[PDB]
């Protein structure tokens, strides 16, 4: 079904380095209380601008993900498997499985059925619930970025209220149109039974976000400028605390 | 014509390698190829 | 007014694979080993292999450093001493009309060296092969590897050598008692298309200067700093 996004989704928009100061920036961000799709399915699921991607799992059950416009051998696409020595992200010609997934046998990866092309393979690299994994990736300008962040959680279903940035992990020169995607997971052989394990996915959009940088750098604080007119107004007043009065926001039309 | 000449020039170079004159042979290649690059 | 400029950026390519390879190709059957995804180290060009002789017809090797490139090509074989001459823009001769063709506009580099001691045999080496017919000149970056009998005259040849019909290749048959315009010499050509292929100022603390950090540039005087930045 659905859950709530509260304030997760929120990442650094640049390498750019601000201490104790709120800073306001548009950018493709997770909108705050939005409807994050839930799965406990390996659809092929729209792109859109960007990805935002949770994971409460505690057997790995998430193995990768897969970026293609086409989702065929037909137009190069990014997939990223985790093996644990070696993510392998590759940016190649690949035929996918009608079910790819990799298979885990009592435990030990067994079966790798993801793709049955790997043909003009531009580029390759290998890079190395208690725990929660945030992972916003987008596409933009040819740049394909993952933003990961781990958390130490102990709800046993759906999203944890709480703040955490999500720093960039990953950037990588891809340079090709990414519209769709689709998670990998580590369907365990019993017929397919997977272990528990959850994963969510929120579509980004162009929102607004006013970021409370602290001392260290870290975005403690955000504020969806769009969510709601306590929000409006800090965002207007560039504070995250709004003093007693009256204050214009925004022009409302018809 | 040019046929017999060419020929012949082609066998010099043909009967030079064989008799372990390689180093002549390539300067007769090169004739070849001069003489082919006119009309 | 700043005192002096600082400019400061980061801190590899298999070249080691396509220079100093065990095996080349024939000219005929010219190799070409597409270079990607790699940082390289272009300034040692001049040290990339040994008594090489290397002429770059774009920009100098060090100005190849600063630049990027999508792809870069790695073309080589083996040649006659004298041919090595041929490997330009603008050539004509046996090897640039028929085997190893540079365009005109050709901006690379084009690094070649003795290899008697390597590719010359007693009694001859009769591996590496050049096209001495050819019914049209190649188009650049042509390669041709076909070995159809060359008929000279207006009789068929049927799939046979004999009187005007010609095998197309020919042996250099290498010697080590070649002069030297007939030994055997390895080349490479690099070419650069157009960028995952890519090719530092001491810094200076408590001055003004202008400085550039990776396309940054400002002036300002640098000094040590308590700010915590995050790694990105």
């Amino acid at each position: 079904a659905y859950t709530n996004s509260f304030t997760r989704g929120v990442y650094y928009p640049d390498k750019v380095f601000r201490s104790s100061v709120l800073h306001s920036t548009q950018d493709l961000f997770l909108p705050f209380f939005s409807n994050v799709t839930w799965f406990h399915d390996n659809p092929v699921l729209p792109f859109n601008d960007g990805v935002y991607f949770a994971s409460t799992e505690k057997s790995n059950i998430i193995r990768g993900w897969i970026f293609g416009t086409t989702l065929d051998s037909k137009t190069q696409s990014l997939l990223i498997v985790n093996n644990a020595t070696n993510v392998v992200i590759k940016v190649c010609e690949f035929q996918f499985c009608n079910d790819p997934f990799l298979g885990v046998y009592y435990w030990m990866e067994s079966e790798f059925r993801v793709y049955s092309s790997a043909n003009n393979c531009t580029f390759e690299y290998v890079s190395q619930f208690k725990n929660l994994r945030e992972f916003v990736f987008k596409n933009i300008d040819g740049y394909f970025k993952i933003y990961s962040k781990h958390t130490p959680i102990n709800l046993v279903r759906d999203l944890p209220q709480g703040f955490s940035a999500l720093e960039p992990l990953v950037d990588l020169p891809i340079g090709i149109n990414i519209t769709r995607f689709q998670t990998l997971l580590a369907l365990h052989r019993s017929g397919w039974t997977a272990g528990a394990a959850a994963y969510y996915v929120g579509y980004l959009q162009p929102r607004t976000f006013l970021l409370k940088y602290n001392e260290n750098g870290t975005i403690t604080d955000a504020v969806d400028c769009a969510l709601d007119p306590l929000s409006e107004t800090k965002c207007t007043l560039k504070s995250f605390t709004v003093e007693k009065g009256i204050y214009q926001t925004s022009n409302f039309r018809v | 014509d040019k046929l017999w000449i060419l020929q012949k020039i082609y066998e010099i170079m043909v009967r030079l390698d064989e008799e372990g004159h390689g180093e002549a042979s390539l300067m007769v290649s090169d004739l070849i190829y001069e003489f082919m690059k006119r009309d | 007014q700043p005192t002096e400029s600082i400019v400061r950026f980061p801190n590899l390519c298999p070249f080691d694979e396509v220079f100093n390879a065990t095996r080349f190709a024939s000219v005929y059957a010219w190799n070409r080993k597409r270079i990607s995804n790699c940082v390289a180290d272009y300034s040692v060009l001049y040290n990339f292999a040994p008594f090489s002789a290397f002429k770059c017809y774009g920009v100098s090797p060090t100005k190849l450093n600063d630049l990027c490139f999508t792809n870069v090509y790695a073309d080589s074989f083996v040649i006659r001493g004298n041919e090595v001459s041929q490997i330009a823009p603008g050539q004509t001769g046996n090897i640039a009309d028929y085997n190893y063709k540079l365009p005109d506009d050709f901006t690379g580099c084009v690094i070649a060296w003795n290899s008697n001691k390597l590719d010359s045999k007693v009694g001859g080496n009769y591996n590496y092969r050049y096209r001495l017919f050819r019914k049209s000149n190649l188009k650049p970056f042509e390669r041709d590897i076909s070995t159809e009998i060359y008929q000279a005259g207006n009789k068929p040849c049927n799939g046979v050598a004999g009187v005007n019909c010609y095998f197309p290749l020919q042996s250099y048959g290498f010697r080590p008692t070649y002069g030297v315009g007939h030994q055997p010499y390895r080349v490479v050509v690099l070419s650069f298309e157009l960028a995952t292929v890519c090719g530092s100022t001491n810094l200076v603390k408590n001055k003004c200067v202008n400085f550039n950090f990776n396309g940054l540039t400002g002036t300002g005087v640098l000094t040590e700093s308590n700010k915590k930045f995050l790694p990105f």
